[PDB]
């Protein structure tokens, strides 16, 4: 992209590890800057580098250090990771003439006590009820994602094989299976509402669709279940004539 | 801290006027800036302010006041894509880097035309014995409330548009493991309509 471009998109890592993040500023911008994002807040200033060096530092320990290379782009490392580190990392980049900070897509960060707590969603999906399209000549499917750790997953929903937008609402977080527990996993709704008519028809096929991110093959992975790796996961109802 | 504003949430009726209000500390500041930030995503430059007064932009207008040290974003014909987190930021100085605000929650509320509460139990497609609970159609006064019982999930309220008949509702999903769990139990901890439908 000639816009800003990070990689990668997520980590997973635990306690004690490093990690490097890569961006690479907006074609004509030479000036990046570093920023954290927890939930529920606004994004932490970590530092800002142009003509390779480090102009503004915000509050962060040394365990951050940064770099820019001739090219413009840059690199974050963080290492001794701590929990507390878990966050979306933004790029930011701009020019030394114009007023103009533009972000990158960021990339997630959660540092975890094992791997053995990552798991990817089941995803059911739910049939509306019969009492729902008598009431309302509306039928509206439930597609639920439980169980998933981390928090991220993209949930989306194809009907005869097209991503629809229109009738649909996802919640904007998922919700803690598990309050009180730091590792709890996590659950995520979404629903499509159509008409009835278009429920009734058998033809007509729902799709829900969860994009995790999780592991690859450079973790190790010595459990017996399946790694958690990125993965979609699916599932689907067919119309009915009730 | 140097940026402040209201995390809120705050409500505005879905073609009103929305206004959100940020202060700053340092009087050296000399750029500011209204990021918005959906869901799952980065923030998006929405506008950029430098002099004192209002710079409009379709439907958005920022206002800044260097004496007082306040800008401000008003929103007209406040739309429900325009639900969102809004950032504001200042630079204070030449190519320094943003400080940013914590974030004000916005959430542009539909009225509901024809409110038909009710709350609907929706089977699996993969098999019978797992269901969820749906309660739809409630107005948008209708508060939903967090689960008390640890083992039933609640979620909160979300808003969805069916774009070709223009038509708005409001729902909320519920579901539990434990067989004690009914849908009919599945709201009470909510101040739920009076004239709720509960087929089953």
């Amino acid at each position: 992209d000639a816009g800003v471009t990070q990689s990668p998109t997520h980590l997973i890592k635990t306690r004690g590890q490093q990690v490097t993040l890569r961006c690479s500023p907006k074609q004509g911008h030479d000036t990046v800057s570093w920023y954290q994002q927890a939930l529920g807040q606004g994004p932490q200033f970590i530092f800002q580098y142009y003509e390779e060096e480090e102009r503004q530092r915000g509050n962060f320990p040394d365990r951050f250090s940064g770099h820019q290379f001739p090219n413009y782009s840059s690199e974050l490392n963080v290492n001794a990771l701590l929990l507390g580190d878990s966050a979306l990392y933004l790029c930011a980049s701009s020019d030394t003439v114009s007023y103009e900070q533009y972000f990158g897509p960021g990339t997630r960060l959660t540092v975890t006590e094992d791997l053995k707590n990552v798991f990817p969603p089941e995803v059911a999906v739910f049939e509306p009820s019969e009492a729902e399209i008598s009431h309302t000549q509306k039928a509206t499917l439930v597609c639920l994602a439980t169980g998933f750790y981390p928090d991220h997953v993209e949930l989306s929903w194809w009907v005869n094989g097209k991503e629809v937008h229109s009738g649909v609402c996802t919640d904007p977080q998922p919700l803690k299976e598990q309050p009180a527990l730091n590792d709890s996993r996590y659950a995520l709704s979404s629903r499509l509402r159509v008409s009835a008519t278009f429920w009734q028809d058998p033809r007509n096929h729902f799709r829900c669709q969860v994009q995790f991110y999780g592991l690859s093959e450079n973790d190790e992975w010595t459990q017996d279940r399946a790694k958690p790796v990125t993965q979609i996961v699916s599932a689907e109802a067919w119309g009915r004539a009730d | 801290k140097e940026v402040e504003q209201n995390s809120g949430p705050l409500s505005v009726p879905e073609g009103a006027i929305a206004s959100l209000n940020c202060t700053y500390s340092d009087r050296g500041s000399q750029s500011f800036f209204w990021y918005r930030q959906y869901s799952g995503k980065s923030p998006e430059l929405i506008m950029f302010i430098y002099s004192n007064g209002d710079k409009e932009d379709g439907r958005f207008t920022a206002q800044l006041n260097k004496a007082s040290q306040y800008i401000s974003l008003l929103i007209r014909d406040s739309k429900l894509s325009d639900s969102a987190t809004y950032l504001c930021a200042v630079r204070t100085n030449s190519g320094y880097a943003l400080n940013f605000g914590k974030g004000t929650s916005l959430l542009v509320t539909p009225h509901i035309q024809k409110p038909d509460p009710a709350v609907y139990q929706l089977r699996d497609s993969k098999s019978s014995d797992k269901s969820v609970c749906l309660f739809t159609d409630f107005d948008s006064q209708t508060n939903v409330s967090q689960s008390k019982d640890s083992d039933v999930y609640i979620t909160d309220k979300c808003v969805l548009d069916m774009r070709s008949m223009d038509f708005k509702s409001n729902s909320a999903v519920a579901w539990s493991n434990k067989s004690d769990f009914a849908c009919a139990n599945a709201f009470n901890n909510s101040i739920i309509p009076e004239d709720t439908f509960f087929p089953s």
